[PDB]
């Protein structure tokens, strides 16, 4: 598979595809109670999924890259620490499966831990909805 | 020709059902036309030939329809009128199919296809079935469908013509379950009766249709036999039972024939791979529904023994391990156990105060 | 009564792997295990167990004389399809009582040896493997 | 044993039993404090019991599949996951047992960690009861 | 059928190592490894399992004659890339039916040995490593 | 082509430390060891590694003519000073093709034997250590 | 399988050709002359392949 | 010889006769109009269809 | 192997033939084409060989 992150004409490709993905959803139930009935519950609409990314950036062309020609470890860093902090909305897109929505990021953590020069990170985004606006009848 | 790039849009109808996979559900159905006079394989609606009568495509259209599933094809073979039912038995013959029907037939075309499926059946070993208006068979591979009048949207069927539809129906639903209530959602009405009319069809090996729990169904699904002997138990007379025996018996055979038969040397360690082969099948059958959980495969001893004896060998004088392994000169000899399931028809509640 | 003739000597083994005759076979295993839970009663000093499960383990020995393991497995596992196979062992001694053959099913190995040589050792495959169920063909 | 969700004539049947599952049911207690006698209780009602279920959606016919015939795997995540945006109400039916009941999904979560391309969920319900309105 | 003359002897081997042949080689080993999950389901006493990855492993043992791994490795590692290599092996046994020639690719070796000798010790070399992918060029 | 003359003999082997001469010495190791991390990827069967870093160990035997090694380390450890050695040992085989000469730099012993003796016994002591960085002066 | 001297045969033989039989050790009449010809016999057995199979099932 | 033969028969289930004994040899001494002689009874099912009922009782 | 029941894929079509008829035409000694099993395959390999001594057999 391939991951992609995109904003308008610009377009991310990850150099290494991570470990694991995984996607989380909920719904919101209200609840309440009754005298003498006990607990109850109703429907209380759907909330937004989140995902959260874990990888490195390569320094260095490794067998196991996805492709060759990606940028420097902290170019990387710097164009995502830029959408971050402008606030854009962004498309996500895991390849080969289900996951294709526009998202806004909420954290970004990097860090250096040996002597190979490499950036791990981690990534969380968070999905984006539109609310339509009305319009004046005829 | 290389041309512009381009978009292609082509448009096809939304089935739910799913088109079954198995041996089973190949129909072969038998109408007389002046034109076509050949052999047709449908599978599908579009691929009907084109300057067939009206009618006889209704009735091709009422045998596509199935009942959880869709046939998975259909062999129509055109016969003209003055040709003589005979030749299309005989062409059929060599041809492989579950069940035969024939929406326009005489009393002596009935009679010809009965006499037909019993000699197939009993003599030749070949396990096929049909679908016929008021015919009283008394053998398993025939089904007696006898309603005068159904009407579907605004025309009305005869017994005969809507045998196509029967065969579709009893051709689409799967082996785990029965045809038994099964509801016709086209069928509009049906000429009244009485339940005690309705049992005493039932009790004389009919299948017909009824009004019941607010829809139109089937009955029961029983095929003509009625005379039952030591041999032929009660559980002859229904058609999943039937419709099992006969997948079992054309599956093993298909194994049979396409890895051992000519190929492999009959000693006794070849013997003991055929068994486990064996085993194998009926222990996927046992996953599904169909049979009990518990079965063997064996060598049989008996027949072994009366081999040898005939033979002239001297059986005394050897041990049982020897006698299994004595070699026999290309004939093998099994034996094995099934319990085959039934379709639940029945409610018994004992309801205490 | 008991004679010594009737211990069954290995010699007299025979293995049949996939429907195919394996002459260069050294050693067969096939072992079921099962799984326990202890039980334990305040006031009581005695510990009893349940069963709970079952697994089965195995493993075969071959003298090195083709590449046979290899043109079994081919691509299955590279491609990510899930193999299995099917085993039939038999141990037929003259001087015991009979014979003894078992079939194993739903085999799956555990590893796959490329290469394994010395100089001046003759060449010898091991391949261990899990199974799940198994039946009888002839008792002793 | 089989595990169903069930949507009217809509049904949908797990293709790999999960290897435990575990029913949760509480009861409510209002407690006061009486002067020189200590501490008093008295029941207040029951709670909807909940349950989760983790298991993972099968990409190819193993031998341990409950039957032959299921869907994609994403097919299956795209029914659940439309069943639990509508917020529709689902009957919930483990045979064998006495668990056969309406509930609501509350959560559904799926990942990929392998390279055999399933899989895995963890899918959380709970009981749903209606209100009953009196009339004259 | 099988004879006692034709099982392969480990005399009969050969290495090349980064395209060089390798004269002192003693041993050769490469193995494929399979990673299993087990299953388990409620109401059921069997336990089945599911492949999930694959991995390689292996080692070669030399005669000390040169320093051939120093140069080799060289300062590829301390200065910080990647170094991998192929290795070619070959098995071909006049008494046996054929020969069997396999490439293992992308090798990285677990370590490096400066020196190691003891007084009245012939000295040897012992290098493990690990792998990803195999090619069968001749097959028996 | 190979000989068995060009094997290199432990017999001709020496030791140099903190530039005197050990007459008294009985084995040489010295080896670098490579730390490799595991790369998995979601969706692709196969594994493969990357490197970390790497770390030296050795360690030396003599026998016991005399207390070299209390007066190599004297007070320094229990000073709180940190004391580090350079090692260099020469291989010299009149069959083999060459020497080979390596310098084995920031020694960091592990322990001190003080007394290690038993009636009937001749007496040996046991050095391990860890180093840094290495140099070779001559390849064979 | 086994090959062997045809004792029968050669034993006919040298009647045939007239010498005199008695008196003589089985040995003697093993290893006689017998002129250009020589007497063999010999043992096999070949299997066949699989045709026909009988398969009884009880329900 | 005739064609390959692959036959599949289902026939309902039998019952299954008492174990055979390698020891124990019963003579009896029998009065009946025909089916005269020594006669030899290895199976129940086996016996004359001569003799009488009573006989065979 | 034996060439019993072997297939033909080239061949279409082959005229009428029952049952009874090829098992006659088998015992007489002949090799003949036959329908059977969803294709057209050879019956039986036998020779033309149909009288029997002692010493030659059925083998």
């Amino acid at each position: 598979m391939e991951m992609w992150l995109r904003q308008a004409e610009d377009r991310f490709r990850f150099p290494v595809f991570p470990s694991s993905f995984s996607i989380n959803g909920k719904a919101a139930v209200n609840s309440s109670s009754i005298l003498k009935i006990g607990e109850i519950a109703t429907f209380g609409g759907v909330a937004l999924k989140s995902i959260s990314i874990s990888s490195f950036f390569p320094n260095k062309d490794y067998t196991f890259c996805d492709y060759t020609g990606f940028p420097s470890p902290y170019d990387c860093v710097n164009k995502i620490e830029k959408w971050m902090k402008e606030g854009f909305i962004l498309r996500f897109t895991i390849t080969e499966t289900n996951i294709n929505m526009e998202v806004i990021i909420e954290g970004f953590s990097y860090e250096e831990r040996d002597g190979t020069r490499d950036v791990y990170f981690t990534l969380d985004l968070k999905e984006y909805k539109r609310i339509k606006i009305p319009k004046v009848t005829p | 020709a290389i041309g512009l790039p381009s978009i292609n849009i082509s448009f096809k109808e939304l089935a739910t059902t799913v088109k079954e996979r198995s041996a089973r559900g190949i129909i072969a159905m038998v109408l007389k036309d002046a034109k076509a006079l050949g052999l047709n394989e449908i599978h599908e609606k579009e691929d009907i030939p084109v300057d067939l009568s009206a009618e006889n495509k209704e009735y091709i259209n009422l045998a596509l329809m199935g009942n959880v599933n869709t046939p998975n094809k259909l062999l129509v073979y055109v016969i003209e009128g003055e040709a003589d039912i005979q030749t299309a038995l005989d062409f059929l013959e060599t041809k492989e199919f579950n069940y035969l029907c024939m929406p326009k037939a005489v009393e002596a075309d009935k009679t010809a296809i009965k006499n037909w499926i019993i000699k197939l059946r009993d003599i030749d070993k070949v396990k096929v079935k049909a679908v016929l208006g008021k015919v009283v068979g008394n053998h398993e591979g025939i089904i007696n469908f006898t309603t005068e009048d159904v009407l579907v949207g605004e025309k009305k069927y005869s017994v005969d013509e809507f045998t196509s539809r029967v065969a579709g129906l009893i051709a689409g639903t799967p082996l785990s379950q029965s045809v038994t209530y099964t509801k016709l959602s086209d069928v509009v009405d049906i000429p009244k009766m009485t339940k005690v009319d309705a049992e005493s069809r039932v009790n004389k090996g009919e299948l017909i249709l009824i009004k019941e729990a607010g829809a139109i169904r089937i009955a029961r699904g029983v095929n003509s036999l009625t005379e039952l002997t030591a041999e032929k138990g009660e559980m002859f007379q229904k058609i999943k039972i039937v419709d099992t025996l006969d997948i079992i018996h054309s599956d093993i055979r298909k194994v049979i024939i396409d890895d051992y038969i000519g190929k492999v040397t009959n000693s006794y360690d070849n013997k003991c791979l055929l068994i486990v082969a064996i085993k194998s099948y009926l222990e996927e059958l046992e996953k599904s529904a169909l049979i009990e959980s518990d079965s063997t495969v064996e060598i049989d001893f008996e027949a072994q023994k009366s081999y040898l004896k005939s033979k002239g060998v001297d059986l005394s004088y050897m041990t049982l391990q020897e006698i299994k392994e004595a070699n026999t000169g290309s004939k093998v000899f099994l034996k094995a156990k099934i319990k085959v399931l039934d379709a639940m028809e029945d409610i018994d509640l004992s309801i205490e105060i | 009564n008991m004679e010594a003739r009737n211990v069954m000597s290995g010699t007299w083994g025979e293995l049949w792997l996939d429907g195919n005759k394996v002459a260069e076979v050294k050693k067969f295993q096939a072992k079921m295990e099962f799984t326990k839970e202890d039980i334990i009663i305040a006031g009581q000093m005695g510990t009893d167990t349940k069963y709970m499960g079952y697994k089965g383990k195995g493993s075969i020995t071959l003298y090195h004389v083709s590449s046979r393991m290899h043109k079994l497995i081919g691509e299955k596992i590279k491609r990510g399809s899930e193999p299995r196979f099917v085993a039939i062992s038999k141990l037929n001694d003259p001087d015991s009582y009979g014979a003894e053959r078992i079939a194993v099913k739903n085999i799956a190995f555990d590893d796959l040896t490329l290469a394994d040589w010395e100089v001046g050792v003759k060449g010898e495959i091991e391949a261990p493997f899990t199974f799940t169920e198994y039946d009888f063909l002839d008792i002793i």
